[PDB]
RNA sequence: AUGCGA
């Protein structure tokens, strides 16, 4: 169950997880991931189903992975062809993406899938309800922002960036690869270059990181605090960091720091701070 | 650069002499208990290792 | 929390710098490394001092129960 | 910490005079060890050494 | 931590090699003929096969990972200290893997050449069932990178398809590193109370 | 100049916060998806979830054994009690009594006072007597309900950031938690199967449930409009028997599929036949195995010749235990069965789409048998949807009203063993029966 | 190469039924035809008796509100079809056996 | 109806009694009438086939690619 | 009977003229049945590209659409009466429907030809050159 | 083995010592020579056309070529018959007779072959086999009306696979790995030292060896049982390249032998110790 | 052996798990001890 | 117990 999947693309946040026992357990959505709340349109969609050449479930009478099965929440509507499967998912999307279908709500997800050998059973299962995960990606055709969720993602071919985008392939990309990144792991500089459990144990320490909990500190009456006075902005940052404002809450500060084995006591685990600099005030907290 | 929480050189504790337990008598537990250390298994094994019978006793 | 008095790495005064500093990318539409050059934080230690200060006491001071509001 | 998730404690408070100084002038904040990145890999940190002090100057 | 252009320069034409690595291995372990086209039908067809099978899928991923790890193995070995923009009795990374101070020769060529094929409990990275392993993948990508294959580095970054990878790794890395110490436990205890 | 210090907006925003628009709009665009999972139990289709969740509890039926000297064994007069609508307030405080007048109360308090932050939980109670001879409303204040901040139920849930400041808040207060006791908790929210769509799934517990069965089942996780959830499971015997598994009470039953077959619509088996397999007639391999679960069947139950049987067995069967004998027949316990078990997230009369619903079920479990189709993944984030903390909340509400209920039930039951001394028509036993249970359910 | 419409009947006359594989019925049984004028449109309902049984069928009326049938008829010699608007209703069969039940209880 | 080796019964479609096993000219519905063993006796056959499953081989693989 | 009070009985209804240029096998006659939403008003039309066997492309109200056209299920060229489609055929407004036949065989009989409407969409393929910028 | 002692390893191997003379050609023959066969192994394919008074299964096993099992498996179209008529037949009727509880061309040599099986089967009526090849075997089963049902296919699969052509009691399967470090040896995925014994014109029966100390315990006694655990464990730390005093190993395994057998680490094992406390301490 | 998470009984004492003759016999809580986060020194 | 340094 810890294993780390691909599923979880644009979703669940590869490098946000714990340390320990619950590694894998406790994943951590993507910054730009959002959750249904509310389902819509069920009502027009049978309509425009049956404009599509879905035949009414009553009328078909035949089942089978050898045929396409429409449903929509669990409700089975209709049957078509696996061409006319790949027909209706393609030409429903573009419907998704223009404003033309009030029938139909820019954020159902789609799922289609396509006939396989041994595969995935096939079908064409429409959602909209609601706790569905939803993640914004870029719908080429229309040029036009597209709501995806993590069942259709596995089939569909999302170019990571327009210059890889390849010929045929990919019907979205992503709008930023940030977008499949955490919070915490956003706000790490170039966390993009470290070795990815050292991102994560920045992930620890920022979770576990002494800072600024708030101002209404004389309104609050906590069992403990941890109140960093002298604050600072990073002058490295995401520039997601003023984007989520963290600079409403500094949690470090801007250091002078020498890359230097020099004194003896600066071996393994230990580093040392200028004594006057802590005189200065450095890092004093309450 | 952020400083932790846990500064666990707050963690620093020493007990030469403190609270029991009524059903043991033996060091009670807790920092903020003055709380005993555990010589566990582990150690105790260990210190037999050493051979420091009169240290483990 | 407030604008540090001594740039921890340096030494050098520099609580004085903040208001013109703010100052003067108001009023001298300055940019932040021409302001601090006219201010004299010709070192880095004194340069990020500033530079990277949060005056977050703005935010505190709302926050003021002895004032009926 | 650094924002590397590279934690280490202060081993001591070296005195002011006894750091080394650059010929900037300046002595450092915290001196962090070279042996510890070869392990970690925590090459983000030398990027972030690099961009803090050039977006300093 | 830098190469010299000519260090970049080998790195660069061998990691431009890989491109014919992965297929070719793909149809050897098909076991389908030489330059078999990336789209052929029956390759497809196959390559479901080896989806569909775990064992197949196993081999396919051990043999594509000894071919891609001969690679890297070619990289490092060309573009060493052969390739570092400063040298030994100067480059300081240099010194402490090759001292052992901290460090193995694999960091150092993590850092400066590539990260190389990512595996995961014995075996190359999992695939989804409709034959990605990434969304930006198309079933069956037979590229080495898109099995896995990092070519990036650590002095000039990993693409982001990369990090994914690296992620897994990295993960894997930490469940089994939490897991192994309550494994030893019981081995301990278990017989230290005999021999005690 | 690529992420700039925004150093004059920044102080700008110190000095002068927002009266209008709190910046960062990801930063309250983030704990949204808590937000609104707390506002759809208030506010949404005909009142908001909740009112949904008491629409699914219907009704509470008694009989006070209505002597009358059917007048003396057809209903000690019937008296069936359920909740109309619930109603939830937001904090409010009255100084001492209550014969004083409300003032509302914010967080803030609840911080410095180190107490919850609750809401008074109101609920229209419908008391219908006699099936309609009686009708009674009662609006009853339930406790008090912890409110999440900034919901549509907190007083900062429409507070621009100058108005925050005003109420001594972070200027950005994303909320979405709760304080209860002064302690801040949220509902971690939870990875569960996505629901209303059948998984197929090999697991050594179907193999485990006992003899005949195997690994290969299908798994559908059917959730109601009020988001309440009832897990459906298929279950493949090793002979081709096929099982419908369901949980009642927590506890766990098996009823052969066929059965279901036969009680959702009255048909043929030629009927079922053509629901399986269609123009693909070339399936020795599901011609047999159907040939063998509707043969059995036939066997087992020669006298069950019509769907109605099929709906008085089911219902006698689970009479004792679905707490509606004292009023309905077995063909009404039967139904209200099918309806409260088999794909409710369908609902109510889809008793027929439920029905080729379940069908394509079967198809995809034999699809999964021979093997002609690849097994899902439960633990794929494909697969996966999320319980939203809110959500439970409603569930949980759901639970505690329908809970609430049979504790009137067992209180009528009580004393209509021990007294009989009052009829449902009082207003005395109403109000009395109200004062003998307690309900804050809010605690 | 198309074949062209040579007249339209518009009004109901056929219909058409879906039923289990094996449809066959008795040599006379009669098929009662109902209509529903519900603001601007017509629901059908079909009702026949026979020997044993009872059939009755009716329109699936979500697949029937967005989806609507026609049927022509073509003569490959004559270039022409008679259009018949047809209902498709899924009808079931009950039986006397199918109307039998216990008391309400035990 | 006879199907494979399910016979409908072909006024209700209940899938009567099988022919082979009737103590009679025919059969008859349990829930239609319809006289089973003294009309069409069916041939009741079947193909059935192994599903290329359980038996995995070297063989098996050398004749699988 | 004639429940719902939602519901009338019949009054009008039309003889089938199944043999007037019907000739026991030597008519080649046929029935076709096409699927409409019920979007489209069949009334408004004048000729049908079903003619085109597979090539059923279709023009409703100048909008392109393309018919989709099965052969088998209910029209299956495998079972004998491989449907259920059934046909229920009237004869004057004073009769209950009757099931269409061929004969006096007890032969429920079969569509010739069926259609079904299919909504095309543009569905515009991507620029990839001014997309795929680098 | 420190821990549970387990009599039943999960990958039970017996070390095989080929002789200098022993040609690597007819090692692998023999490694083949050796290796069980399984009836299922052999099977192509199987069409099963049950007709129905007497409810008839035609099972037609249309079989490989026999040339390429004889080329595969070193076996013949007459061991088929010989185990379809003795082994396969007899179980499967067996397993029909077990469902039944559950519900309540042609020559004359080759009648009296089909013969003789119906005479020792109750079940089976026809025999026709494919004596050009192997190729199938077609055999006619009747059975009473009373049969109702079975899923044949199922039936059949499964004595196929329990239907072995070759079989060392307890032996799966001898290996030619290459040679390193040490003699020519052939690695085989079960423990059987008597059926090997019968193979010492192949293997110096001296110097064979296995991953099974408990097999070592009963055949060849205490000390081999304790050189097998010393060198078992020597080898799964060599597997991790760590060096470990052998004083130590021996001790344990010597330990492990206290009483003579192999007697494990847990509570079953501290049983036996005289310190009633010291099992007090433990569980 | 009775008939919830009843109190524990003498032999649910002891033994069991970690107990008292595991938790509290051979291992136990000492004096004269301390607990410190170790800090590297050269000099010494 | 949970979380935690780890
Ligand atoms: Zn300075
Ligand atoms: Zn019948």
């Amino acid at each position: 169950v810890r294993k780390l999947l691909p599923e979880s693309w644009g979703f669940l946040c590869p490098v946000h997880t714990p340390d320990g026992s619950p590694c894998g357990l406790l994943n951590h959505f993507a910054h730009k991931c959002r959750i249904s709340t509310q389902q819509s349109d069920v009502s027009r969609i049978p309509s425009i189903l049956y404009s599509l050449g879905v035949a009414p479930a009553s009328h078909t009478f035949a089942a089978g992975p050898s045929l396409c099965c429409v449903q929509i929440d669990g409700k089975i509507i209709g049957w078509v062809s696996h061409e006319q499967g790949k027909i209706i998912a393609d030409t429903l999307r573009y419907w998704k993406v223009e404003g033309k279908t009030p029938g139909l709500p820019i954020d159902l997800e789609i799922g289609y899938v396509p006939p396989s050998t041994r595969g995935q059973y096939p079908g064409l299962y429409l959602f909209g309800g609601h706790s569905r995960m939803l993640r914004p990606v870029r719908y080429l055709p229309l040029d036009k922002e597209d709501i995806v969720g993590p069942f259709e993602q596995v089939y569909m071919n999302i170019a990571v960036t327009p210059q890889e985008i390849q010929n045929n392939v990919h019907t979205h990309v992503e709008f930023t690869p940030t977008n499949i990144l955490s919070i915490l792991a956003n706000l790490t500089p170039f966390s993009d270059f470290n070795q990815s459990p050292r991102n994560m144990y920045q992930c620890q320490m920022g979770k576990q990181t002494m800072g600024t909990p708030g101002v209404a500190l004389c309104h609050r009456s906590d069992n403990k605090l941890y109140r960093l006075q002298t604050g600072q902005t990073p002058i490295v940052k995401a520039n997601l960091y003023d984007d989520y404002g963290m600079d409403n809450f500094p949690n470090g500060f801007n250091a002078v720091v020498a890359v230097i084995s020099y004194t003896g006591y600066d071996m393994d685990d230990a580093m040392i701070i200028n004594k006057s600099a802590d005189e200065r005030g450095f890092g004093y907290g309450t | 650069y952020q400083r932790l929480r846990h500064m666990v050189n707050d963690k620093f504790q020493v007990r030469s002499t403190g609270p029991v337990n009524s059903l043991t008598m033996q060091p009670v537990k807790g920092r903020k208990r003055h709380g005993g250390i555990r010589v566990g298994e582990m150690e105790r094994d260990a210190l037999i290792g050493h051979g420091t019978s009169f240290l483990l006793q | 929390m407030i604008v540090p008095v001594r740039c921890f790495s340096c030494g050098k005064v520099v609580g004085d710098k903040w208001e013109s500093y703010l100052n003067l990318l108001q009023e001298d539409e300055l940019d932040e490394g021409t302001a601090l050059s006219r201010l004299g934080l010709k070192r880095y230690c004194c340069r990020r001092m500033i530079l990277t200060h949060v005056d977050l006491i703005e935010k505190f001071l709302r926050y003021n129960p002895l004032e009926k509001r | 910490s650094s924002r590397h998730g590279q934690k280490g404690v202060c081993s001591r408070k070296w005195p002011t005079i006894d750091m080394p100084f650059s010929e900037t002038g300046i002595q450092p904040d915290i001196i962090i060890n070279p042996h510890a990145f070869p392990s970690r890999m925590t090459i983000g940190m030398f990027v972030e050494s690099l961009a803090g002090k050039a977006g300093a100057l | 931590l830098r190469l010299t252009a000519e260090g970049n320069k080998w790195r660069t034409d061998i990691l431009k090699t890989s491109v014919d690595t992965g297929r070719e291995a793909a149809a050897e372990v098909t076991n389908l003929d030489k330059d078999t086209p990336a789209d052929d039908p029956e390759l497809l067809k196959r390559l479901q096969e080896i989806l569909r099978d775990n064992n197949k899928s196993g081999i396919l991923d051990a043999v594509t990972s000894s071919k891609v790890n001969a690679i890297t193995s070619q990289v490092v070995s060309k573009c060493v200290p052969d390739g570092t923009m400063k040298k030994f009795p100067c480059n300081s990374m240099q010194a402490m893997a090759l001292s052992g101070a901290k460090g193995s020769n694999v960091n150092v060529s993590q850092i400066m050449c590539l990260l190389g094929q990512q595996a995961l409990e014995g075996r190359r990275v999992p695939v989804m069932v409709s034959g990605k392993t990434l969304p930006s993948f198309k079933p069956y990508e037979t590229d080495a990178m898109a099995g896995g294959y990092v070519k990036g580095r650590f002095y000039s970054g990993i693409k982001p398809q990369e990090y994914y990878f690296h992620c897994m790794a990295g993960r894997e890395g930490l469940i089994d590193t939490a897991v192994k110490t309550s494994r030893s436990g019981y081995l301990q205890r278990c017989l230290t109370k005999q021999l005690e | 100049r690529t992420a700039d210090f925004r150093t004059l907006e920044r102080e700008s925003r110190f000095i002068n916060p927002p009266k209008d628009k709190s910046a960062f709009p990801l930063l309250q665009e983030a704990v949204q998806p808590h937000i609104g999972s707390f506002n759809a139990l208030t506010e949404g289709p005909d009142g908001g979830l909740l009112n949904l969740g008491v629409k699914d509890i219907g009704e509470k039926v008694i009989f006070d054994g209505k002597p009358l000297n059917s007048n003396s064994g057809y209903l000690g007069n019937k008296l069936s009690v359920s909740v109309e609508q619930v109603s939830i307030a937001k904090p409010m405080s009255n100084d001492g009594v209550s014969s004083a007048v409300e003032r509302k109360v914010y967080p803030s308090e609840s911080r410095q006072r180190l107490t919850s932050y609750r809401g008074k939980l109101l609920l229209k109670l419908k008391w219908s007597v006699n099936n309609g001879e009686e009708n009674l409303f009662e609006v009853r204040d339930c406790g008090g309900l912890p409110v999440m901040l900034q919901s549509n139920r907190c007083h900062l849930n429409k507070m621009s950031p100058y108005e925050l400041v005003q109420h001594k808040e972070e200027s950005d207060e994303i909320g979405g938690y709760f304080i209860v006791n002064g302690i801040e908790k949220l509902i971690r929210m939870l990875i569960v199967q996505r629901r209303n769509h059948p998984m197929a799934i090999i697991r050594p517990s179907f193999a485990n449930r006992g003899a005949s069965y195997s690994h290969y089942g299908i798994q559908i996780r059917s959730v109601r409009p009020d988001q309440t959830s009832q897990t459906n499971v298929l279950h493949y015997l090793n002979d081709g028997q096929v099982t419908f598994r369901f949980s009642w009470r927590k506890n766990e039953y098996l009823v052969p599929v066929v059965m279901i077959l036969k009680a959702l619509c009255h048909t043929s088996d030629r009927e079922i036949f053509d629901g399986i397999i269609g123009n693909d007639v070339k399936d020795s391999f599901l011609t047999d195995r159907l040939e063998l679960l509707l043969r059995g069947f036939k066997k087992r139950y020669p006298h069950l010749q019509n769907r109605t049987q099929v709906l008085q067995y089911l219902g006698d069967k689970f009479r004792v235990v679905f707490q509606a004998s004292p009023d309905q027949s077995d063909l009404e316990v039967g139904q209200e069965v099918l309806d409260r078990i088999v794909l409710v997230h369908l609902g109510k009369d889809g008793s027929q789409d439920k029905f080729r619903m379940l069908l394509f079920m079967i198809r995809k479990l034999y699809s999964l048998v021979a093997g002609e189709c690849s097994p899902d993944n439960p633990d794929a984030t494909q697969h996966q949807e999320v319980l939203l903390g809110g959500f439970l909340y409603g569930m949980i509400l759901k639970e505690k009203i329908d809970e609430y209920l049979q504790n009137i039930i067992a209180q009528v039951r009580m004393d209509i063993n021990r007294g009989m001394a009052i009829n449902f028509k009082d207003k005395r036993y109403m109000s009395r029966v109200l004062m003998r249970v307690n309900e804050n359910i809010g605690s | 190469s198309e074949i062209e419409i040579e007249s339209v009947q518009d009004q109901p006359s056929v219909a058409v039924g879906s039923f289990f594989k094996g449809f066959r019925a008795p040599s006379d049984t009669t098929f009662d035809l109902y209509k529903k004028k519900k603001s601007e449109k017509d629901e059908f309902v079909l009702h026949g008796e026979n020997e044993r049984l009872e059939y009755e069928g009716y329109t699936d009326s979500s697949s029937q509100a967005s989806n609507q049938y026609v049927v022509g008829l073509f003569n490959p010699e004559k270039k022409s079809i008679q259009l018949y608007k047809a209902p498709v209703l899924v009808s079931k069969v009950v039986s006397k056996s199918s109307k039998n039940l216990r008391g309400p209880k035990i | 109806s006879v199907v494979g080796s399910l016979i409908f019964c072909l006024d209700c479609g209940d899938l009567l009694e099988n022919p082979n096993a009737v103590l009679g000219s025919n059969v008859e519905c349990s829930q239609c009438k319809a006289i089973y063993p003294k009309s069409q006796f069916s041939n009741l056959k079947v193909v059935t086939t192994t599903a290329d499953d359980a038996f995995p081989s070297s063989l098996r693989a050398k004749k699988s690619v | 009977f004639s429940i719902p009070d939602g519901f009338k009985k019949c009054k009008h209804l039309k003889n089938f003229p199944l043999n007037g240029d019907n000739k026991k096998k030597a008519k080649q006659q046929q029935v076709w049945l096409i699927k409409f939403p019920s979007n489209v008003d069949i009334s408004k039309l004048k000729s049908l590209p079903v003619d085109f066997e597979s090539s059923t492309t279709m023009t409703i109200d100048k909008h392109d659409y393309k018919i989709m056209d099965d052969t088998d299920i209910e029209s299956s060229l495998t079972q004998d009466n491989l449907s259920n489609m059934t046909l229920l055929v009237p004869s004057e407004s004073k009769e209950s429907l009757k099931i269409a036949s061929t004969a006096k065989d007890n032969a429920p009989l079969q569509f010739d030809k069926v259609f079904s409407v299919s909504e095309t969409a543009k569905i515009p393929a991507i620029d990839y050159s001014k997309v795929r910028v680098p | 083995i420190v821990m549970t002692a387990s009599a039943a390893i999960k990958t039970p191997q017996m070390t095989l010592p080929i002789w200098n003379d022993v040609s690597d050609e007819q090692a692998d023959t023999f490694c083949k020579s050796i290796s069980k066969v399984l009836l299922s192994e052999v099977i192509d394919k199987v069409i099963v056309t049950e007709t129905t008074a007497a409810r008839s299964y035609v099972i037609h096993m249309r079989f490989f070529d026999n040339n390429e099992y004889s080329e595969e498996y070193d076996v013949s179209k007459e061991e088929l018959q010989n185990v379809i008529s003795n082994q396969f037949i007899h179980l499967l009727e067996a397993a029909i007779v077990k469902e039944i509880k559950k519900q309540k061309n042609m020559n004359k040599v080759q009648r009296d072959r089909q013969s003789a099986i119906i005479s020792h089967h109750r079940f089976i009526t026809k025999y026709n086999f494919d004596d050009e090849s192997g190729k199938w075997c077609e055999f006619k089963l009747e059975l009473a009306a009373d049969t109702e049902k079975l899923l044949m296919v199922n039936i059949v699969e499964e004595i196929c696979r329990k239907s072995i052509i070759r079989q060392i009691p307890h032996i799966d399967r001898c290996v030619h790995p290459e040679p390193e470090n040490g003699k020519r040896v052939l690695v085989t995925e079960g423990v059987n030292f008597q059926a090997m014994w019968d193979q010492e014109a192949f293997i110096d029966v001296d110097g064979i060896t296995s991953n099974d100390v408990a097999a070592v315990l009963k055949t060849y006694g205490v000390e081999a049982a304790r050189n097998t655990i010393v060198n078992e464990i020597n080898n799964v730390f060599s597997r991790y390249a760590i060096s470990v005093s052998f004083r130590h190993l021996d001790l344990i395994a010597d330990m492990m032998t206290r009483q003579g057998t192999y007697l494990a680490f847990n509570r079953q094992g501290m049983e036996t110790s005289t310190s009633s406390f010291m099992k007090m301490s433990y569980e | 052996k009775a008939q919830k998470v009843p109190i524990p009984g003498v032999k649910q004492a002891l033994e069991k798990k970690e107990g008292l003759f595991r938790k509290h016999m051979m291992g136990k809580r000492v004096n004269y001890a301390a607990r410190s986060v170790i800090s590297p020194d050269p000099n010494i």
